[PDB]
């Protein structure tokens, strides 16, 4: 009888949202529906384009029910407030969405409450102004959750999906596979933070005040994460956006999506995570996440930059190109904070910078660099959390070792209470793989210096891709 | 240094309405004056304009209904960071 | 897959 989606997000051990308020920007809603009556406040804010009744409020009503519905909702408690930015045809404007976001911020300033979650179950093409407004609202301390988009395309080409600091959610089905429907389906790629149930999702139907209907979409998926976030923020109201994102990743089901569904180049970029509620088991723990940059593009001196949130530390930095035409990567300071920078090679199509960003308070971290030797070595003379290497040439023990013609960089942290170890694995090979042990957190992933495309952490597994390769994982714990 | 942007997905563009985004610390009083200035400069050129909304609190700026003919003029206004043509969003 | 969800037919 439990809807498949609500079971799916239930953790393997278990035992809401009322201190939190969830704003919904959507079609009009049937607020007297019994799933949500008394739980959704209609603001009567409205900014919608002209057209060009049951149908008018179907989308919004269903999603209010996914978030907060008394029988089929994720956060059955939660208070919601709704703004109307989509017309009867499900169409809105960028300007209308901006005015809506601005209305939420003004409301907050006039009558402050607790943590706010804003669900944006909508998408248009990439928009500079919409992304900037989202970013600004996130920096003001509001959590934003948005749909990845339903076009079976790269979510970075859409807004607010592509918007920095917003939690972007793709849709998976009952078999934990990405939703597809011909040329249509869940978006994917590096702007998606995680997936959540978004096919065959039962919820309030505006056909009648007690009716239910199954609907599909990345908005339904996003509504699950909005619900989960509201619950997480009720339990731990002081969470920063970066702490909340790290928990959502950490409590997700991992490696359950078959990545064959995605286009080949998007597989490495797309997180293999399906959202879940935190377990009754939660005592400090080391949380890390992998942050892929935008592709640098093909310019000879091109660089890609991957950054961490202000309250995170960059513990390592890697890079990847599909061709292998690569000059590696280095950690460089920038506004007094370390970023991961990767360098394209001459004639390369471009590269990605790949940061490992971790929540490590009281850490004092530095970088130790050695320029090319005649091989090259550097050590934390402190625990080593990461090795990087870059070169300027066209071709060839708390210690990092690089090529004799390359610079080598060690990330060294003073982190009392932190234990780290290094695990190596090598074989004759398109891909070699080495995983940290359960309860340990991968902080760094690199290849021992036959032609490597790059290296990247996937959860707590270090992956090395080549065209006698040895993967090296640095693993730490409290 | 002010730049123009519109939706790459051509069917989703909504020409004739523009979001004028001003530089980060621009004050509401300045946004309002910049809007009136655009309308005055436009009217002298024979163009009707309508200021639909003045933004403050997240981004400073304003929403204006006008011919795209005026974009070169608008990009030269004081405080302008960039201008974006309005476009469609859709239930997902 | 309902028509109220862009871009499904509905």
């Amino acid at each position: 009888s439990i809807p498949w989606n609500l079971e799916r997000i239930t953790p393997p051990r278990y035992r809401g949202g009322s201190l939190v308020e969830v704003y919904l920007l959507d079609t009009s809603i049937q607020s007297d529906h019994r799933e949500i009556e008394g739980r959704v406040m209609v603001t009567d804010f409205e900014n919608v384009p002209e057209e060009d009744a049951s149908k008018c409020d179907s989308h919004g009503t269903h999603l209010a029910g996914v978030v907060s519905g008394r029988d089929a909702g994720v956060a059955k408690g939660a208070s919601m407030r709704s703004l109307r930015v989509l017309n009867c045809q499900g169409k809105g404007t960028v300007s209308g969405t901006l005015i809506g976001l601005e209305f939420i911020r003004k409301s907050q300033l006039v009558q402050p409450v607790g943590p706010l979650v804003v669900l944006l179950p909508l998408a248009g093409g990439y928009s500079r102004v919409l992304n900037a407004a989202c970013q600004r609202l996130a920096r003001a301390g509001v959590v934003l959750v948005t749909a990845a988009g339903n076009f079976r395309d790269d979510a970075c080409l859409y807004s607010p999906a592509s918007a920095p600091e917003v939690i972007t959610v793709g849709a998976t089905n009952a078999q934990d596979q990405p939703v597809t429907l011909g040329t249509l389906g869940t978006n994917f790629g590096r702007c998606v933070d995680l997936f959540a149930p978004g096919e065959d999702i039962i919820g309030a139907s505006s056909d009648c005040s007690t009716c239910f209907v199954s609907q599909s979409g990345t908005s339904q998926a996003a509504a699950h994460v909005a619900g989960i976030a509201a619950m997480m923020l009720s339990a731990e109201p002081e969470l920063t956006l970066a702490e909340l994102r790290q928990r959502l990743i950490h409590f997700s089901a991992k490696d359950v999506i078959n990545e064959a569904w995605f286009p080949e180049d998007q597989r490495v970029l797309t997180p293999n995570l399906v959202a879940a509620l935190p377990p009754s088991t939660h005592g400090w723990q080391l949380f890390c996440r992998t942050v892929w940059s935008a592709h640098s593009g093909p310019t000879r001196m091109a660089t890609a930059i991957a950054r961490c949130a202000p309250d995170e530390e960059l513990l390592s930095c890697s890079s990847f190109s599909r061709s292998g035409k690569r000059r590696g990567e280095r950690m460089e300071a920038q506004g007094g904070k370390l970023v991961c920078r990767a360098h394209n090679a001459f004639g390369g199509e471009g590269v990605y910078a790949i940061a490992r960003c971790c929540l490590l308070p009281q850490a004092n971290c530095s970088v130790h660099t050695a320029p090319p030797a005649e091989g090259t070595r550097v050590h934390c003379h402190h625990v080593l959390t990461g090795c990087s290497s870059h070169w300027e040439v066209e071709d060839l023990p708390n210690q990092c070792v690089g090529h004799r013609e390359a610079s080598i960089h060690a990330s060294c942290c003073h982190a009392p209470g932190l234990e780290c170890k290094v695990k190596e694995h090598g074989i004759p090979q398109e891909q070699v793989t080495v995983a940290c042990e359960e309860g340990w957190t991968l902080t760094g992933c690199s290849a021992l210096p036959s032609h490597v495309l790059g290296a990247y952490a996937v959860d707590n597994t270090c992956v090395v891709r080549s065209r006698a390769v040895t993967a090296v994982a640095i693993c730490c714990r409290s | 240094t002010a730049t123009f942007h519109r939706c790459a997905k051509d069917p989703w563009r909504l020409p004739g309405t523009y979001v004028v985004v001003l530089k980060e610390e621009t004050h509401l009083s300045q946004s309002e004056r910049t809007a009136r200035r655009l309308q005055a400069q436009a009217a002298r050129r024979g163009y009707l304009t309508k200021i639909l909304h003045v933004f403050h609190g997240l981004l400073p700026g304003f929403l204006v209904k006008m011919s795209g003919d005026l974009l070169e003029l608008a990009l030269k206004l004081p405080h302008v960071d960039y201008i974006e043509e309005d476009s469609s969003v859709f239930a997902q | 897959f309902v028509g109220t969800t862009f871009a499904f037919e509905x």
